[PDB]
């Protein structure tokens, strides 16, 4: 979220960032097929 | 005299190189680049904030 949102933390990437501690680590993104596309912000735009 | 601004389209088969063209020319003519997909959105506050 934006930060000055009440409750905002990072995304999850930077989660996964924090985790693994190097900057390459192997993202395994899990069944994309069923990707939620919605009227509330379709993420699929957001994967591009 | 003075710089011109102008709007254009152009069309054909995906993937004949028509995006690899627009970069080239934006390093002809020494323009800034900036690509902007809107494929299907709906959102106007996307072109409005
Ligand atoms: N005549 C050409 N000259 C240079 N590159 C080309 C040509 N035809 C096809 N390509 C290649 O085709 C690919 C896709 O081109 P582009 O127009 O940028 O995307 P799209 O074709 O999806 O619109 C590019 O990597 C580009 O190098």
């Amino acid at each position: 979220h934006r930060r000055t949102y009440v409750g905002a933390m990072p995304g999850k990437i930077i989660q996964c960032l924090k985790k693994t501690k190097t900057e390459n680590p192997l993202i395994l993104i899990d069944e994309v097929d069923k990707i939620g596309r919605g009227y509330q912000g379709d993420p699929s735009s957001a994967l591009l | 005299g003075s710089t011109q601004g102008k709007i254009l389209c152009f069309y054909g088969p995906p993937g004949v190189g028509k995006t690899s063209i627009a970069r080239s020319i934006a390093r002809a003519l020494n323009r800034e680049y900036f690509r902007f997909s809107v494929g299907g959105m709906t959102d106007v506050a996307e072109i409005k904030g």
